[PDB]
C-alpha cells in the first residue's frame, strides 16, 4: 500500500523536467505492483486460510476499492503509444516494456 | 434499468472501446473536488462592487453581467488579483475525475478553469495534449486532445487567458478562432458526453444552438447526464430529444438526497462502466444474436483457432 | 493514374485532402495497397472508417455523377457553409494541427 | 434639474425640434395601460407546460426557455390559442 | 442588450450614443450607470431626479417625458449669459443679408 501511494507520488510530481522515463517507468511500475496486489488480496481473501490458516488482511477494504478505481479499464499495451511523441522517438528502446508479454522474445532466444 | 437510458449506455460504451469517444465534462465536477464554485466567485465580485453583495438570490443574468462590470469598473488588475486569491488553489481530484478517463477517451473538452483534469490524465496515464490557447493547437505534440475553453495563467500572467466578462462570450468565436473549431470538429466525428452541467448552461445552450441551426441529421446525437437532485420532467425532457441531447437523468436512476452529488455522480458513471453488452443480455433473443454478431465476419475463415477465440469475446 | 499521384503517397500522409470530385487519387490509393476513409459528403464525417481521411472537400461523384454532391456552381460555393458545414470545418481543423503540402495548383485558383 | 440631466434634455430637445428625433418605445408603457407583460404570460404556460407554477422565481432564462419548451411540446396550435384569447383585450 | 452588443463590437465613437429613460422605482447604482455610458447609452434616472415609494410603477414615466416635453431652450435661460448667445445663435446668419424685414423675424424666434 506504501509502495502504491508512493509510486503514485513519482507520477504526480513528474509532470516537470521533462523527465518522461522516470514517468513512464513508474507507470509501468505502478501497474506491476497493482498487478502484484491484485492476487495478493486473491490469495489472502481467496484461497480461504490454507497456507497460514488466519486471515491476514494487509490492506484495508477502503484501499482496495480505491486502488480498483482508478485502475479500473486500464491497458497496458497502449501505455507506450499513450505516451508523448517526443517520448516516443526519443525512448523508442522502453517500446517493448509496456507489452506484458514482454518477457516474450528474450525466451524465445533461449528457447 | 430504465429502457430509454440503457440504450445510450450500450452506444457509450461500445464507442469507448472503438476509442471514439469525447468526454464533455462541464464544472459540476469540480463542486466535488470540494472546489469554489463561480457562483460565489461572481458573489466576491458583487461584494467588492457594491461594498455588500445583494440580499437577493442572483439569477442567470447576474452571472454574466457582473464581471464585465468589475472589469470596466475596478480595471483588469483587480479582476486577476481576484481570480487568483480566489481559483489559484490546489485541490484533490474527485473520484469522477479519474472515472472520467477510465473509458478511454480520444479527446477530453472540459470547462473546466483548473488543472484539476490535466492530473487526471498523468495519474491514469494516458498524456492528453492540454490545449488552451492557438499556440496551443499548433503545436499537436499528442493525437490526443484535451480542450480547455478558457485555460490557466500558463499563457502569462494575463486577464485574456479567461472566459468570463460578457465581452469574452461574444467574441469568443473570433478570440478564440482554433480551439472553437477544434471544438466542433470533434463533436462531428466523436460521441459526446456531457457531464457535470445544470441544463442551463449557456456553453451547452450555445452549442445546442449551432447543430439546431443548421446542421442537417449528419451528426450524432450527443448525451447529457442530469445529476441535479430534482427528477427530471417529461415536458422538459421531450423538448431536448427534439434538439438532440439524450439526456441522462441521474435522480431517475437511483433516488438520493439533494446534498450527496458525488453519491448521483458516481453512481450513473459506474452504472455506465459496469454495464457491458453481456450484462443486458435477458434472455435467448439476446442470446444468439450477440454471439452471432462477434462471429459472422470469422466465418470467411475456413479455421479459427480455439485458443485465441476469447480475443473476439474481450476475455 | 497519373505517376505524380504514386509519388504522393511515398510519404503516406495521414489525412490527404483533395478538392478533386474523381476518384483518380482513390484508385491511386489503392493500387499502392493503402486505405483511406474517403468523405465528401456531409454524413462521411460521422460514420468515418477510419482515421486516415481522404478528404473530397467539396465532395465527390461517389454518391452518383449529380450537380448535388459535386460543387461547381456559383450558388454552392456561395452556400458552401451552409451545405457542407461539417466538411468544411473539419478541413480548417487539419489545417492548424498539420503541415499542409499544397500541390496541383497554379497560385490562382479560388479554392486555394 | 441636475448636472449632465440638461445637457442630454437639450440634446433630445435639439433633435426632436429638428424633425430628427427617433422613440425606442419599450414595454414599460404597456404597463402603464395595464396590458398584460409578457412574463405574466410565461406564468401561464408554466401552469400548463407543467400543470403547476413552480414556487421558485422565473429568471431571465425560464423567460425565454418556457416557451420554446412551450411550443415544441404542446403545438403551435396550443401556443397561439392562448394569444388570440388571452391577449385580445383592448385598453385606452 | 443585443443592439448594445451590436454597438461595442462594430461601431465606433462616430454613432450619435442613444438616451435612456430610467424608470425602475430604486436608485440607479454608479457602477452600473458607468459600465452603461462606456457602452454608449446615455441615462436618465427617474428616481435621481424625483424620489417617489417603490410603488410608483406609474406616472414615474411621465414625471421624466413632461419635463422632457416641457424642456425649451429659453427655459434654460437664466441671466444675460444666457441671453446674448441665445439670440446671437440665430440672428448672426442673417448678417449677412443686407436687410431683413422686421415683421418677418417671427420665423427665426417661433413666433
Amino acid at each position: 500500500e506504501e509502495s502504491y501511494d508512493l509510486y503514485s507520488n513519482i507520477i504526480l510530481n513528474s509532470i516537470d523536467e521533462s523527465n518522461g522515463c522516470v514517468y513512464y517507468l513508474s507507470q509501468i511500475n505502478r501497474y506491476r505492483i497493482y498487478q502484484s496486489i491484485t492476487q495478493a488480496v486473491t490469495q489472502f481473501n481467496g484461497l480461504g486460510l490454507l497456507t497460514f490458516g488466519r486471515h491476514y488482511k494487509p490492506f484495508t477494504d477502503e484501499f482496495l476499492a480505491r486502488i480498483e478505481r482508478e485502475m479500473t479499464n486500464f491497458n497496458i499495451d497502449d501505455l507506450f503509444n499513450g505516451m508523448p511523441f517526443e517520448f516516443q522517438k526519443k525512448y523508442k528502446i522502453l517500446e517493448f516494456l509496456s507489452d506484458n508479454q514482454f518477457l516474450y522474445d528474450d525466451t524465445v532466444k533461449l528457447f | 434499468l430504465d429502457n430509454n437510458v440503457v440504450e445510450c449506455i450500450k452506444e457509450i460504451t461500445e464507442s469507448s472501446r472503438n476509442g471514439k469517444l469525447v468526454f464533455f465534462v462541464g464544472a459540476g465536477v469540480s463542486t466535488l473536488s470540494d472546489y469554489p464554485q463561480w457562483w460565489r466567485l461572481v458573489d466576491k465580485y458583487h461584494e467588492e462592487l457594491y461594498g455588500s453583495p445583494k440580499k437577493g438570490n442572483y439569477s442567470s443574468d447576474e452571472y454574466l453581467r457582473i464581471p464585465q462590470i468589475f472589469y470596466n469598473v475596478k480595471g483588469e488588475m483587480a479582476f486577476d488579483g481576484i481570480l487568483k486569491d480566489f481559483f489559484q488553489v490546489d485541490k484533490p481530484t474527485n473520484p469522477i475525475h479519474d472515472k472520467i478517463l477510465a473509458m478511454n477517451p480520444a479527446h477530453v473538452i472540459t470547462t473546466n478553469y483548473d488543472n484539476l483534469i490535466d492530473t487526471a490524465c498523468w495519474k491514469r496515464g494516458k498524456y492528453f495534449s492540454v490545449i488552451s490557447a492557438e499556440e496551443d493547437v499548433a503545436n499537436a505534440t499528442s493525437s490526443r486532445y484535451l480542450l480547455k475553453v478558457a485555460g490557466d495563467f500558463r499563457k502569462g500572467f494575463k486577464g485574456e487567458n479567461v472566459v468570463l466578462k460578457e465581452d469574452d462570450y461574444l467574441n469568443y468565436d473570433q478570440n478564440y478562432p482554433l480551439i472553437s473549431n477544434l471544438m466542433k470538429t470533434i463533436i462531428a466525428t466523436h460521441t459526446i458526453v456531457f457531464i457535470g452541467y445544470g441544463l442551463g448552461d449557456y456553453n451547452i445552450n450555445m452549442l445546442l444552438n449551432w447543430v439546431r441551426k443548421l446542421q442537417k441529421d449528419s451528426f450524432h446525437k450527443p448525451f447529457f447526464i442530469r445529476t441535479d437532485p430534482s427528477p427530471i420532467e417529461n415536458e422538459t425532457l421531450i423538448y431536448y430529444e427534439n434538439k438532440g441531447l439524450r439526456i441522462i437523468d441521474a435522480a431517475s436512476l437511483i433516488d438520493s438526497n439533494e446534498y450527496d452529488y458525488l453519491e448521483r455522480y458516481s453512481a450513473v458513471m459506474d452504472l455506465l462502466i459496469e454495464s457491458q453488452e453481456n450484462k443486458f443480455i435477458t434472455k435467448d433473443d439476446e442470446v444468439i444474436d450477440y454471439i452471432y454478431g462477434k462471429i459472422s465476419p470469422l466465418f470467411a475463415l475456413q479455421y479459427i483457432r480455439k485458443i485465441d477465440l476469447k480475443h473476439v469475446f474481450e476475455y
